[PDB]
């Protein structure tokens, strides 16, 4: 999968890579794009500053910054990794297109 | 975390390659709308007594319909008779007096244009955390009708929130002639209250809504648009584990101040309206928004703010905008009146409230915790969702007919731009209705997820 | 952008002085066909309305509908330093922040480039609403400003009276009165003395002279004048131009 | 800023207004709509500044004419002050004129 080569080339430009520009570039599920910047995380470190956001039981869907992670260790029930920045202009307009784990219940007609 | 996300990143990722269809929740549009207010047709020729005339007679005919339960003609006070004596101006005698008319505050912190006029400070920026007094007690309450106006005093109105404009059955005694000491007070009748159909629904579970409000984007950005993208990616289905638990949010509501510029020559409001537009491009292929203006969005500041303007939003938006197709987006006025399949709700920006909290809470007992629930709660015994319509609230002088007065009681009632979060159901002459809190998601980022199948408004903070 | 390339500057020279006096302030659009522009007195009962089509100028560049904000003092002053032996061309850009007039005589010799301000006086654009008028008569346009001239010296009220095909003014003053009686004239051979009534309703109409003191001064632009007047609508007086027209619009005193 | 408005009487009765472009003032306006096809690229900024000219003269006029009731101490009557000594006279009025106008004008979009 062309993940790493993709990822680099938002690594050559400063501007960051969200976990979403996985989804964006190589079509694929959020599912896998976290196990893809999880790895690229573990064995394919050059040097970035990681951002994660660790859910927890009240949906506290919070930005793990600074690696405090003191509150509620146990209360987490999953952590992906965020995007990688070395914050980022938002919304670079997607069509959207077959990136969507979940339709809309309409027609846009 | 680096080991902490290690057990986590290890998933099953099965039901990827297929479109999670979400859920089907509309809500009924096409009857009619009290606050509806074309800009044609909009007379401003008229003075603001209709509104105090249409509420007088109105609140006086509902609250007959009960006066009589409690102030019969066989009521004693031990002292003698109640007496049923309206124009409040004749209270001659030591008898006790029960009357109904427009109750009227007059603190000496409310904002008063003449004096600005005079002083030549009028557009200047206003502190105005307050209007009461409350540490010398020169704010009087007036029980203001046609043809009178008598002073209330005494420990009665110390419990009740009395707030200007409202209409309720004031039974006192007189005090000093001109004083009044308030015995009781008596509510309007209770309205009619359409009924919840939550277990005919055909599926199981009939979705819930999102409910976020006080966006308030403004250029200087302090991840205020962060929380924005994880709360897209959230209601995308992304951020969570979904187990068909996040395919069960449909609609999504956003209430009022969604924008944010200190009025400068409409540059940042611009850059504001942009980042806006993305996000409603970029959320609106996989969930359908309504938005409703707020104080601070661009639309009017009159309390019947008409909606929002194609104008503002990009050209993706505009292909949205095409007509026949309200079910994506619907951009609805300010105090709506949706039905999410027989749930009635009514959702409000929270300028009303607080407004009222202003009439209450003082500045440098009742403090503004859950204080705020309890003034929801009595905007909801009396029948009008903003008392303080037309002196302190500013709102369109209306003629003939006031849609700020209530003729049926919602399901729900959302309150918006709250510093707090709460929820309570109160229960007025059998008609029970849940009232929910909703914070500003700029503050902290609680968004609240309201069951339409039993009305549990969940809380979803994102920090 | 647009460039407007006239034959002969006397020509607008006259078309302003025609009305620099009475309005002050005015909005040229430089349309697809030509200049239009129209406004009101401050007394708000003269109505200046002038139509320069194509055919006048001698070139238009124009392709988007502009606007100037023409102040008539400053605008007769630059107008003021052209020649008789000139080609005035006005030109401006896109967004006009100015106006470039250029006096480029035909000789190759000295072109005046003058760079007059332009504004914004934020005006409504009016039209008249018309109405078949009770008569349209036509007269040459140097007796009428005599008429007008003569009888204002005497009072400050002229009176105009169509009836039985005669056109006559009067005027009752202080010092004493003056009625002017013409009998409607037509010649072959001076065709500008020319007076041809039209007996569709009798009209006695009396207007201030303060204000035809300033009709009178666009008699110069037209040999003859068209004076169309009625008990109701409001009197009209056309100078007629080579594509256009200066009328003014008029209201009786009341 | 020439007014020319409400003011009905020997000759500024009977009158047109056109109704000439926006921010360009163009006659030609055949197509309808509050702006000309060459100038269209500003429908967005049009709108802000008449709005928020309307949001401004319904705010001062609400404040005028709610400052008149409590002024008049009655608020289910009629309040017809002919005190021409408060600063806030001739102003509510203008207020209310200029407002009316203002709405017309923001009906056409
Ligand atoms: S204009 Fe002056 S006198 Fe009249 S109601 Fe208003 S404040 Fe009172
Ligand atoms: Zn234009």
């Amino acid at each position: 999968k062309a993940s790493y080569f993709i990822n680099e080339k938002l690594f050559t430009e400063v501007k960051p890579v969200l976990f979403t520009d996985l989804i964006h570039h190589l079509k694929i599920g959020p599912s896998m794009a976290k196990k893809l910047m999880f790895d690229y995380y573990k064995q394919t470190t050059a040097k970035y500053n990681c951002v994660v956001i660790c859910c927890y039981k009240d949906q506290t869907i919070k930005i793990i910054h600074d690696l405090s992670n003191i509150p509620q260790q146990d209360s987490i029930i999953d952590c992906f990794i965020y995007a990688f920045n070395p914050f980022i202009p938002y919304y670079d307009i997607i069509d959207q297109k077959d990136c969507l784990t979940i339709k809309n219940s309409y027609e846009l007609k | 975390t680096k080991f902490n996300e290690d057990r986590s990143l290890q998933d099953e990722n099965l039901s990827q390659p297929r479109t999670r269809v979400r859920i089907v929740d509309d809500n009924l549009y096409n009857k009619s709308n009290p606050f509806q207010l074309c800009y044609k047709k909009r007379d401003y020729g008229s003075q603001y007594y209709h509104i105090y005339q249409y509420r007088l007679k109105t609140f006086r005919e509902r609250v007959l319909k009960e006066c009589d339960k409690r102030w019969d003609a066989g009521f004693t006070l031990n002292g003698q008779l109640v007496l049923k004596k309206d124009k409040v101006l004749d209270i001659q005698g030591n008898q006790p007096c029960w009357c109904v008319g427009s109750i009227y505050c007059e603190m000496k912190y409310k904002p008063n244009v003449l004096d600005e006029v005079i002083n030549d400070t009028y557009g200047a920026p206003d502190l105005t955390k307050s209007y009461t007094d409350k540490e010398g007690g020169s704010d009087e309450i007036m029980l203001e009708d046609e043809s009178g106006r008598v002073l209330l005093v005494g420990d009665f109105i110390r419990s009740t929130p009395f707030i200007t404009g409202v209409v309720v059955g004031i039974l006192g005694m007189e005090a000093e002639a001109g004083t009044f000491q308030v015995l009781d007070i008596c509510y309007p009748t209770p309205l009619p209250q359409n009924p919840f159909p939550a277990p005919i629904a055909t599926c199981p579970t009939r979705g819930k809504i999102a409910l976020v409000s006080g966006l308030n984007l403004n250029n200087t950005s302090p991840d205020r648009l962060l929380r924005l993208e994880i709360l897209r990616e959230f209601l995308m289905g992304r951020i969570n584990n979904k187990i068909d638990d996040i395919s069960l949010i449909g609609r999504l509501l956003i209430c009022g101040n969604s924008v944010d510029f200190d009025i400068v020559n409409k540059d940042e409001l611009m850059i504001s309206l942009t980042e806006f537009s993305k996000f409603l491009h970029n959320i609106l292929p996989s969930i359908s928004v309504d938005i409703m203006p707020g104080t601070n969005d661009p639309s009017d500041k009159s309390l019947p703010q008409q909606p929002f303007h194609k104008s503002l939003f990009d050209k993706s938006l505009e292909s949205y905008f095409n007509g026949s197709n309200k079910e994506i987006l619907n951009l609805v006025t300010n105090p709506y009146e949706f039905s999410y399949n027989g749930v009635d709700v009514l959702a409000v920006s929270g300028k009303n409230i607080n407004d009222i909290c202003k009439y209450v809470i003082p500045s440098n007992f009742k403090d503004d915790i859950e204080h705020r629930l309890d003034l929801m709660e009595c905007t909801m015994k009396w029948q009008n969702i903003a008392p303080t319509a037309p002196d302190t609230l500013w709102c369109y002088p209306y003629t003939d007919k006031d849609p700020f007065v209530l003729d049926k009681w919602p399901h729900v009632y959302i309150v918006a731009n709250q510093p707090y979060f709460g929820t309570r159901v109160v229960e007025i002459g059998g008609k029970n209705i849940k009232i929910i809190s909703v914070p500003e998601f700029s503050s902290t980022g609680m968004i609240i997820l309201l069951d339409l199948e039993t009305l549990e408004a969940e809380t979803v903070k994102i920090d | 952008m647009l460039e407007a390339k006239f034959e002969e500057a006397s020509l607008f020279k006259r078309i302003i002085d025609g009305f620099k006096d009475c309005v002050q302030l005015v909005n040229f659009q430089c349309k697809e066909d030509g200049i239009i522009a129209q406004a009101v007195d401050d007394s708000r009962v003269l109505l200046v309305s002038l139509e320069i089509g194509v055919e006048a100028f001698q070139e238009y560049r124009c392709d988007h509908p502009v606007t100037l904000g023409m102040d008539l003092t400053s605008l007769s002053k630059i107008l003021r330093c052209g020649n008789n032996t000139d080609t005035l061309t006005l030109i401006a850009d896109n967004t006009p922040d100015s106006i470039i007039l250029l006096f480029e005589d035909t000789k190759k010799d000295r072109i005046a480039e003058y760079s007059l301000k332009l504004m914004d006086i934020d005006a409504d654009f009016l039209k008249i609403e018309e109405l078949q008028y009770d008569s349209t008569l036509s007269l040459p346009s140097s007796e009428f400003s005599k008429i007008v001239r003569d009888l204002s010296q005497l009072s400050d009220s002229i009176n105009i009276m169509i009836t039985k095909e005669t056109i006559k003014f009067v005027a009752d003053g202080d010092i004493g009165s003056g009625s002017v009686i013409i009998k409607p004239f037509v010649d072959m051979e001076h065709p500008e003395t020319s007076i041809k009534l039209e007996m569709d309703q009798p009209v006695d109409l009396t207007f201030g002279a303060k204000y035809l003191l300033d009709i009178i001064k666009g008699s110069s632009l037209s040999d003859r004048v068209g004076i169309r007047l009625s008990s109701e609508a409001p009197a009209l007086f056309q100078f007629d131009l080579k594509s256009g027209f200066l009328q003014f619009f008029l209201a009786p005193k009341f | 800023k020439i007014n020319t408005g409400s003011q009905k009487g020997g000759l500024m009765s009977f009158i047109k207004k056109v109704e000439a472009c926006k921010s360009c003032k163009g006659p030609l306006r055949k197509g309808e709509g509050p702006l000309c096809s060459n100038c269209l690229a500003r429908s967005g900024e049009l709108y802000i500044k008449a709005l928020y000219d309307v949001r401004d003269l319904e705010e001062k006029y609400s404040r005028l004419w709610t400052q008149c009731q409590r002024c008049a101490g009655n608020l289910h009557s009629e309040v017809l002050c002919s005190n021409k000594n408060c600063d806030i006279f001739y102003m509510r009025v203008k207020v209310k004129k200029e407002l009316q106008e203002k709405v017309e004008q923001l009906s056409k979009w």
